[PDB]
DNA sequence: GTAAGTATGAAACGTTGTGCCTCTGCCCCGACACAGCCTCATACGCCTCACTCTTTACACACACGG
DNA sequence: CCGTGTGTGTAAAGAGTGAGGCGTATGAGGCTGTGTCGGGGCAGAGGCACAACGTTTCATACTTAC
């Protein structure tokens, strides 16, 4: 009940962490504090606006070297590419994955899928399959004025 | 003259001396239930802070 | 004659040994090597009315060491050795000490600023760090322990109730080892519901007020 | 007129007395099977690929010696 | 001078680990139901470590006969 609670204020006040990062924490696993969660949403009769890809990315970026234009880039990435409906049905955390990844390859600062998905705790399969559906629309994504190294014209 | 170190000094060792105690305590209601225990979950970080 | 008996003879010989304090780094070299049967020369000069003692490095051992002697009238010193053959002898008895002192002072301290530099290795200081640690609490949807927790759960399962008579046998088989059992101890040696194992127990078996513990169940059920 | 006890003001340990935890059951549950579709998320597993030092083979060479 | 007596290139096995993608399996969730049983903090016994007068003791002057 504590760590529902906690994930719920988390997300109440607009800085929502993931299942995962609760999960880490408590000495519960994830499905124990999803479980708790829908109860205490169900009992307290109130709810919480959805996460968006957004909210994760500020957090994500810190815990990653990841300098703030390159959060930027991963901001904008992430928010375009789920206007375009490019990731349907999927997790906001994944696509905030991909877009990391992305921007970290296209940026001087580059990155792997394993630290990606430890720092967001996505499996890195998850974050293949989230950046397969982004992966043609790679440029139109970025922004406009965006300096970098590695060009986003080839990319792995 | 006990400067700002050693008085600093001084509280610590009583503090973590209960982080240390509640740490067995914490791992001693799981390990006699049967179930290994999680070190980040054992430890009260605000005993210190 | 015994395992224990100490083999006096050095004594009865009256062998006088010398005891000799020296530095770390003059045994350090002698331990580098300690197998080849030569670390140097021990020179001793006497004149009409004083004698002085000296030692000297050998010089494959560095790539002068004066001797001071003391009293030995305070203390009586002997010297015993123990066999590996649990035969305990007595190699003789002191009669002189001295002590090795370094021949430079100035250089010969920064020697020994090494060695406690070297010392102080070990000694473990708090580290600055730049940039907070983020991997405490790295998301992970299941704890390794939660899981295997689980599955342990689920291969054991849950304890099925056995018939009445296998249970009661046991229960009177297990009754000849201990005059008294403890419910939950019970439990495990029968393995059976605690519900289950309790109507059975009642059936036959009755709980005795003990002043020393606690009540416990008696197995006979007279 | 002391003697054998009579009274009196100190210590001193101990037996109920008082707490002080410490279990002991005991209700009070959730989670097991298992039914379809459903979509996304997580885990496993297995063979194909890589590669890398370390030999492994084999045509050829270059003296060597009597 | 044709025997012999040793080197050398370089990809070819020989292991020796190691890695990566993919495809299958799993899960979680809503739901609803039905027998049953451990569980993780719980309302109620149960017996010991202090504990607090207290009952006895012990000289030490005195009480009471004798």
């Amino acid at each position: 009940i504590a760590s529902a609670c906690l994930y719920i204020a988390c997300r109440q006040e607009g800085v929502p962490r993931t299942f995962k990062e609760i999960c880490a924490v408590s000495r519960i696993s994830k499905k124990e504090i999803g479980r708790c969660f829908k109860l205490i949403l169900k009992a307290l009769e109130t709810s919480v606006d959805l996460i968006t890809t957004g909210d994760f990315m500020s957090r994500f970026c810190s815990n990653l070297c990841l300098p703030k234009q390159v959060q930027m880039a991963a901001t904008h990435i992430a928010r375009k590419a789920v206007e375009l409906d490019l990731v349907p049905g999927r997790s906001p955390i994944s696509v905030a994955a991909a877009a990391i990844y992305m921007a970290s390859q296209a940026s001087a600062e580059k990155r792997t899928q394993k630290e990606i998905g430890d720092i967001a705790g996505v499996a890195d399969v998850t974050i293949r399959q989230s950046y397969r559906l982004i992966y043609p629309r790679a440029p139109d994504l970025f922004p406009t004025d965006f300096k970098f190294d590695t060009p986003v014209d080839k990319l792995p | 003259l006990d400067l700002a170190g050693p008085l600093l000094a001084f509280l610590f060792r009583g503090m973590f001396k209960n982080l240390l105690k509640e740490v067995r305590i914490y791992a001693q209601k799981f390990i006699d239930r049967g179930k290994d225990f999680n070190l980040e979950l054992a430890i009260k970080t605000r005993i210190i802070s | 004659a015994e395992r224990g008996e100490l083999d006096l003879t050095g004594a009865k010989q009256n062998t006088g040994v010398w005891l000799v304090k020296v530095p770390k780094y003059l045994s350090q070299q002698w331990a580098k090597a300690s197998g080849r049967g030569e670390v140097g020369k021990l020179r001793i000069a006497k004149t009409q009315g004083r004698t002085e003692v000296s030692f000297t490095l050998n010089e494959d051992l560095a790539n002068e060491h004066p001797f001071v002697l003391q009293s030995v009238g305070g203390q009586t010193l002997t010297v015993f050795t123990e066999s590996s053959s649990d035969k305990l002898s007595l190699e003789g008895i002191v009669v002189q000490r001295a002590e090795c002192r370094p021949a430079a002072s100035e250089n010969y301290m920064r020697l020994k600023r090494l060695q406690i530099e070297e010392s102080s290795k070990p000694v473990r200081l708090s580290q600055q760090l730049d940039k907070v640690v983020t991997t405490n609490y790295k998301p992970v949807a299941n704890h390794q322990y939660n899981i295997e927790y689980e599955r342990k759960k689920k291969e054991d399962g849950k304890r099925a109730r056995a018939d009445k008579q296998h249970v009661l046998d046991m229960l009177f088989s297990a009754f000849e080892k201990h005059q008294y059992y403890n419910l939950k101890d019970l439990v495990d040696i029968t393995k059976q519901p605690v519900v289950y194992l309790k109507e059975i127990l009642k059936e036959i078996g009755v709980q005795n007020v003990k002043g020393i513990h606690k009540n416990t169940w008696e197995l006979k059920p007279e």
